[PDB]
């Protein structure tokens, strides 16, 4: 978790962008978690 | 410790009738308006048209 929170992901464009969303979302679609109750649940945190 | 799981499944069938929380919005197209802007004459009568 270190080393996902020490990333810079801020100013990453190109294909990096595309390996690092599929580093750090390995199995989920990114269109299916951006309502929020995918990001509700996905990260167990109340949708409030 | 029985009548806990028992009440358990009354609350759970409680839940299953109401379903799913409903998300309250928050990030909305409500502008915040001017008083003035907000009680309009025609503001109503458009609707009601």
């Amino acid at each position: 978790l270190y080393n996902i929170l020490t990333e810079d992901t801020e100013s990453l464009t190109g294909s990096d962008l595309e390996n690092s969303l599929k580093r750090n979302f390995p199995k989920v679609k990114i269109k299916d978690l951006m309502t929020l109750d995918a990001l509700a649940n996905y990260y167990e945190l109340p949708a409030d | 410790r029985d009548t806990l799981n028992e009440a358990k499944m009354w609350y759970m069938q409680a839940l299953g009738l109401l379903g799913d929380k409903p998300v309250s919005i928050f990030s909305n197209g409500w502008e915040n308006p001017s008083l003035s802007n907000a009680a309009d004459k025609t503001q109503a009568k458009q609707f009601h048209d």
